[PDB]
Parts: structure tokens; sequence; C-alpha cells
């Protein structure tokens, strides 16, 4: 049966566009991975890396 | 975590195999997650 859509009425039978997302941690190497942060560089002073 | 390695030599004259020290460096190491027992050359 089709939606039968309608832009002239609220909420409910709006057209609400959907995107998912699917996770799962198995034992692989990481590939797909999020972001890291980079700092500043700095010299001749005993400090961390 | 497929491991090959490379390396290119042609300073050899060749007749069997030559007689020097050379060294093989790393090109990739991709993984594919299952084991490998038996493999075949491709020839054109
Ligand atoms: C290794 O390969 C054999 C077949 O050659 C297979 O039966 C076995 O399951 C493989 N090992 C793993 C850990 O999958």
């Amino acid at each position: 049966q089709s939606y039968g859509f309608r832009p002239t009425y609220g909420v409910g039978h709006q057209p609400y566009r959907v995107v998912v997302l699917s996770f799962e941690l198995l034992h692989a190497p990481a590939t797909v991975c999020g972001p890291k942060k980079s700092t500043n560089l700095v010299k001749n002073k005993c400090v961390n890396f | 975590y497929f491991k090959i390695y490379s390396k290119h030599t042609p300073v050899n004259l060749g007749r069997d195999l030559p007689q020097g020290f050379s060294a093989l460096e790393p090109l990739v190491d991709l993984p594919i997650g299952i084991n490998i027992t038996r493999f075949q050359t491709l020839l054109a």
C-alpha cells in the first residue's frame, strides 16, 4: 500500500528522512576509526610527547 | 597482516643464482583475515 503523502497536514504522517548507523567490534585489526587531535611542536624544553 | 617484501637487483649478470648480500624492504602489511595454504603463479 502506498503511503499517500501530503504537505498540508501536521506531524505524524509527515515525511521524516531517516539514516541509521550500525557498528560492531570483531577481532579484526583497526581499519575504520575516527580522528585523533594533533597539537603544536616545541623544542629545547624537557616536555612530554 | 599479509606481508610482502620486494627487492629489485639487476646488477647480476646471471647464470643460475648470484652470490652476494642483499636486503628486502617492506611494501604493505594489509590484512586478509584468512589463512593461506596453497598458491600459484599467474603467467601471461
Ligand atoms: C586454516 O586453513 C584450514 C584449511 O587449509 C582451515 O580448515 C582452518 O580453519 C584455517 N584456520 C583458521 C583459524 O581459520
